[PDB]
């Protein structure tokens, strides 16, 4: 899976 | 100042030869992309930013756009495969890579994000990130006496990163890579931040997902009595990829189902099988199962910690899926079980839920049900009780569905329904 | 046998 940093 | 610009200014200002209008152009693509709702990804990918993203990386003169350059690529690496295609493409992998290695740790961090985006796009581009050497210093970055000493950000990010290096199969990673990872997987495994343990699990889950020789690299190891103090744990999070390793473990061979067993697990299944998740019953119920495909003292073992009841009330009221599991789960304790144990089996009640459940709609939990029971009968006639087991099917209800069962459409089902009742009834 | 893997 993916993790996209807010 | 660099809050809510347009694609147009972004490019205005990176494909000027100001290092400085670059950075500031560079932080306004990364805050873009880092906001909640329809981050325009394709947009800056059209425009042909993620060339000079990547050549930003390497501005070791100006930490400062490495780490936006890093934060921007990380988002769009998020995104579809398509967009973290288009990153790979880039040549940023090799770019992250030798960031991991940079003195400043928020930019050590980033990278180790961006790696860990790009391996969890898949196979193929989790061997790629691996071609390119990143597990080497990725677990350099890991070799601290003590792991308490790390930032608890940095240390999840790297957990992450490397549970999605231990992800995916056909093909699964490569062996070599997961022997280099392994024991510093099981060091994680024993730390006490609840993520990092999470992500531990996860990747001992995905590690353990194969045939019977990643099982034993797993095992070897000697993590099974970790893994099953972590099946004893409250954290939801924690118990779900604990509980998946310990299933495709008991997948395996008798002696590392054994291993399971030695090590405690069973105990922790009365509150597993009556679990408040639905997902942790059933996998759970499935874990049963394979256990009660195995030897004969190991179902004895399943036996004497008082679980066939727990099997009985999950047959009786559960979700229909675990339900399934808990009629595999008994056709395979029958198929191997001692008559002993069969009749055991019986005494808790196991006619009644098993009879009610052939009113199903799924034929395969009708096929499973129908071979429990031709199971038992064998052992009734090993002992002569065969009438008795007869008018106990009657009582409750069931010689009237096995003979609606003798018009099913399944071959299987018919001639099954029909065997049973021309040799008991 | 009549162990089933996921």
């Amino acid at each position: 899976r993916k993790r996209r940093r807010h | 100042g660099t809050v809510n610009w347009s694609v147009e200014d972004i490019v205005k200002g990176i494909n000027s030869n100001n290092l400085e209008s670059q950075l500031q152009a560079t932080q306004a693509a990364r805050k873009l992309l880092s906001r909640e709702k329809q981050p325009p990804i394709d947009n800056i990918i059209r425009a042909g930013l993620i060339p000079k993203f990547v050549s930003f990386l390497g501005k070791t003169d100006c930490s400062p756009i490495q780490f936006e350059s890093a934060w921007a690529l990380t988002n769009i690496a998020s995104g579809t495969s398509e967009q973290t295609k288009a990153v790979v493409d880039g040549g940023a992998i090799p770019a992250f890579i030798s960031l991991l290695a940079s003195p400043h740790a928020h930019i050590s961090e980033q990278a180790v994000w961006a790696l860990g985006n790009i391996a969890g796009d898949g196979s193929a581009f989790r061997d790629l990130v691996i071609k390119h050497g990143a597990i080497d210093p990725l677990l350099a970055l890991l070799a601290v006496p003590d792991l308490s000493t790390l930032a608890c950000g940095y240390l999840r990010n790297l957990t992450w990163t490397l549970s999605n290096l231990c992800r995916n199969k056909n093909p699964a990673p490569p062996l070599d890579a997961v022997e280099q990872i392994l024991p510093t997987l099981v060091r994680l495994l024993h730390h006490n931040d609840p993520e990092v343990l999470a992500d531990s699990c996860w990747a001992i889950s995905y590690l353990t997902d194969g045939p019977n020789e990643r099982i034993e690299m797993v095992v070897k190891k000697g993590v099974v009595p970790q893994l099953v103090k972590l099946l004893g744990a409250t954290e939801l999070p924690i118990v779900t990829p604990a509980l998946r390793a310990i299933g495709n473990i008991v997948t395996g061979t008798d002696e590392q189902t054994q291993k399971v067993i030695d090590a405690g697990a069973l105990a922790v299944f009365p509150s597993l099988l009556t679990n408040p998740k639905t997902n942790i019953q059933k996998e759970a119920t499935w874990t049963m199962s394979n256990i009660t495909a195995g030897r004969q003292d190991q179902i004895q073992q399943v036996v004497n910690h008082g679980l066939v009841p727990f099997l009985v009330g999950v047959l009786s009221k559960a979700d229909f899926k675990t339900q399934k599991e808990a009629a595999w789960a008994i056709t395979n304790y029958t198929s191997g079980g001692t008559v002993e144990q069969i009749v055991y089996l019986v005494h808790c009640g196991i006619i009644e839920p098993l009879m009610n459940l052939l009113s199903a709609k799924d034929t395969k939990i009708i096929q499973v049900i129908l071979d429990a029971i031709s199971n038992i009968f064998q052992a009734a006639e090993k002992l002569g009780e065969t009438e008795k087991l007869s008018i106990m099917i009657e009582e409750c209800g069931g010689l009237d569905k096995i003979e609606a069962l003798q018009r099913h459409e399944n071959e299987s089902v018919y001639k099954a329904s029909l065997n049973l009742i021309e040799k008991y009834f």
